[PDB]
RNA sequence: UAAUAAUGGUAUGUACUAUGAGUAUGUAUGUAGGUUGAAAACCCUACCCGCUUAGGAUUGCUUAGCAGUCCUUCCCGGCA
């Protein structure tokens, strides 16, 4: 007769990925043109 | 039991963090062994007739001591003896079966403990479906930004 | 089958329908006809208004209030008015479904419902090559 | 390790479709229907929905995101062979200007 | 085989479409969202108002589709305003085709465009039996 | 081969499983069995930029 | 408890206009009180709701993984 309970991690070093990793599809996304708001910042700084 | 505390549990919960930790129960493993008879040899024998009424009256009509099987014939197994047996003189001893201790049993079990890759992949896919739903819903936000 | 809706107030201009089971939902279709002269020829102008209003209670917050109480009901309204001359309903019918197909891409398929537009949408006019 | 991966940008419309012709003369989801020829479906709309499937499949690629549909409707599919390869953690190097 | 159009005015609120072939016809979409607490609980109300106008000159005197006989133009404007809670958008969508058919029954298939009205016309609601 | 569910919703008129691309005719997403698909065997490995 | 007001607001309906939701208007300003006046009741009290401040809750427990909250304070807003 054996009766006990255990809980184990998903060892995220090995497993834990295999997902979408929402970094991508957003880092390759507008991060450049949104950064390009340097144009507007320069505009406001000129009149500042 | 091997419990692990996460420190300021409630504080981290309010901060907005999900927490996991390995855990073990105070389980028990038992091994019980029951001895049995071990026949080694036999030789003497004898034939007994005595009585053959061990069985019940299934398939017979009961009328007092009469076991009616047909409308005109019956038998009384108290005296209806037609089965002959044999009885021998067996030689037997007490044999004690043996088994591994629960210590090494649990050691082997915990060594064999391995997560289910198929279940892991299926659950990851199940989560990723709704993850994609929300990502597709939210995709327009940085455009407004 | 969807539950039939029956009128409550009939008039030569306005007919207001409501569901017998729950009369809070309404569908008021008003009409407004005028005389318009443009090309030295009077034309029949109809300003057909249609207002469909449905009421569905709350967004139903989880737990807590899910025993015997309902947060006050909200209002869902879709208003449509159709103008133009009555001598050319045939083209008015054609553009209406085109308007129906046009609105669907933004609303039914696109995310305009949640409040975000889509400049890269693909809409077409009533006319055809 | 090996990884079953979906392969978009290599599809074709084989024309095996069977549109259904509703005998009810409306958008009724009941009543009788007749299988019709695929010639009725517009080429432009067919291409549009094909490209929609293309972009959805390309987005759902090398993700192991969804699985095979219970009804058989596939998605961007990635079946693992054996143990999946560990993914190295995204490292960070930081410098502060004094 | 339907000619598409392309945006004219781009704004965080309004997008103006228009046919390059025929600049008269246009379709624009503006929407305003409001931060509301109706039953002391927050709600996501988005009001998407849609206009589709076509200047189609079609008096076209009887059997006179013959020669260079130009007619003055007349207006055909279609105004739609959809406002409701974004959280209930899914069922708000479901109510929307009910508005489609309801208008279609009384007007597209009915005879409300001429300015007439039939109280006995089949009007149905969103919910089902 | 499989089918082409989740293809699109605009233009099509949805009647339960039925998607009416026209007033009278309709098509069904999981019955749209006219597409030829390639699925290939891939050996992959993470790389560090 | 409270008056002078600047009562530039908001929401919901009306008539005109509308390749516009613009114009003007009625109504009400989370829930009830005190109060002249400018009765669109200015303002204070009390009760709810949502912000903000920085502190906490058994912080660990669990033969399952919890839990997406709770209380106070700062706290500004739900007619000016």
């Amino acid at each position: 007769d054996i009766n006990f309970y255990t809980r184990q991690v998903i060892d995220p070093r090995l497993c834990g990925g295999l997902a979408f990793s929402p970094k991508l599809n957003l880092f390759r996304y507008l991060d450049a043109m949104s950064l390009s708001w340097n144009r507007s910042r320069l505009k406001i700084s000129r009149a500042t | 039991r091997r419990p692990v505390s996460n420190g300021n549990f409630q504080q981290r919960v309010k901060a907005g963090d999900i927490v996991v930790a390995p855990y073990t129960s105070d389980g028990k493993i038992t091994v019980k062994l029951v001895a049995g008879q071990k026949d080694i040899s036999s030789t003497p024998d004898y034939d007994y007739r005595i009585d053959s009424s061990l069985a019940s009256s299934a398939g017979f009509v009961v009328a007092g001591e009469r076991w009616y099987y047909t409308k005109r014939h019956f038998i009384i197994p108290r005296y209806f003896q037609n089965w002959r047996m044999r009885r021998r003189k067996y030689v037997t001893g007490w044999v004690m079966p043996t088994f591994y201790s629960p210590k090494e049993i649990f050691n082997r079990l915990k060594d064999s403990l391995v997560p289910d890759t198929g279940l892991v992949t299926q659950v990851w896919a199940d989560n990723n479906t709704k993850r994609m739903d929300f990502l597709t819903a939210m995709a327009e936000i940085p455009q407004t930004l | 089958a969807n539950k039939p809706m029956q009128p409550i107030t009939s008039t030569a201009n306005k007919i207001v329908w409501s569901d017998p089971t729950r009369l809070s939902t309404t569908f008021s279709a008003s009409l407004l006809r005028q005389r318009v002269k443009v090309g030295i020829a009077e034309l029949n102008n109809v300003s057909g208004q249609y207002v469909s209003v449905y009421k569905r209670p709350a967004p139903k917050p989880e737990g807590c209030a899910d025993a015997c109480v309902i947060m006050p009901n909200e209002n869902q309204s879709i208003r449509t008015v159709i103008s133009g001359s009555a001598e050319n309903l045939a083209t008015l019918k054609a553009e209406w479904e085109t308007h129906k197909r046009n609105v669907d891409t933004l609303f039914a398929s696109g995310n305009a419902g949640l409040g975000f537009l889509d400049p890269t949408a693909a809409i077409v006019s009533s006319d055809t090559t | 390790m090996n990884m079953y991966k979906w392969v978009p940008e290599s599809i074709r419309d084989s024309g095996e479709g069977q549109p259904s012709y509703s005998n009810n003369g409306d958008y009724a989801p009941s009543g009788p229907w007749v299988a019709a020829g695929i010639h009725t479906m517009p080429q432009s709309l067919r291409d549009s929905m094909r490209n929609s499937i293309m972009v959805t499949a390309q987005a759902r690629r090398d993700v192991i995101g969804p699985e095979w549909g219970p009804d058989g409707r596939f998605t961007g599919y990635a079946s693992v062979i054996g143990t999946p390869d560990p993914k190295p953690a995204d490292i960070v190097n930081k410098f502060t200007v004094e």
